[PDB]
């Protein structure tokens, strides 16, 4: 009926939206405003996260690959529906901030991927999430 | 793992103000 992982690739890998269903486009609505509400309530915390991967890059550049391991270990030892939406929220800050700040090229396709592959695996709990904030 | 874990907490932290603020 929906399938969240192109729901995901539509938010962080601006793929066409064109691409979603009735559901998945539904499903996407609810995740960017209840991102939108993450990003602002916790700008100054995420700020913080980006900027210390910021000083710690060789190259001085925002790169998934950085924050790849810590966010898929945080969410084995500890996997509630928030702790998601934090990393989706911080991801999607890194991608704007690397396009905006960074003055050299970064690959991270398959950090990214692999990121997004462990969030569809806690889709079930992910709607639950949104779906709540909506109200 | 040393920076490792103080990035998740910071990242974790996140998670429980959420679930305060939503419950």
């Amino acid at each position: 009926n929906y399938n969240i992982e192109k729901v995901l690739n539509v938010y962080l890998r601006d793929l066409r939206i064109e691409s979603l269903n009735n559901n998945e486009l539904e499903i996407l609505i609810m995740i960017r405003e209840c991102c939108e509400v993450i990003k602002k309530d916790y700008k100054t915390e995420f700020n913080e996260i980006c900027n210390f991967i910021l000083q710690n890059n060789v190259k001085s550049c925002y790169d998934i690959n950085d924050v790849k391991n810590i966010i898929i270990e945080t969410i084995n030892s500890d996997f509630r529906p928030s702790v998601i939406l934090a990393s989706i929220s911080l991801l999607s800050i890194i991608i704007k901030k690397k396009k905006d700040e960074n003055n050299e090229v970064v690959d991270d396709d398959l950090a990214l991927n692999e990121l997004i592959n462990k969030f569809s695996s806690y889709q079930k709990d992910i709607i639950s999430f949104v779906e709540k904030n909506k109200k | 793992d040393a920076s490792t874990k103080k990035l998740s907490e910071c990242l974790k932290r996140i998670g429980d103000e959420l679930d305060s603020n939503m419950e």
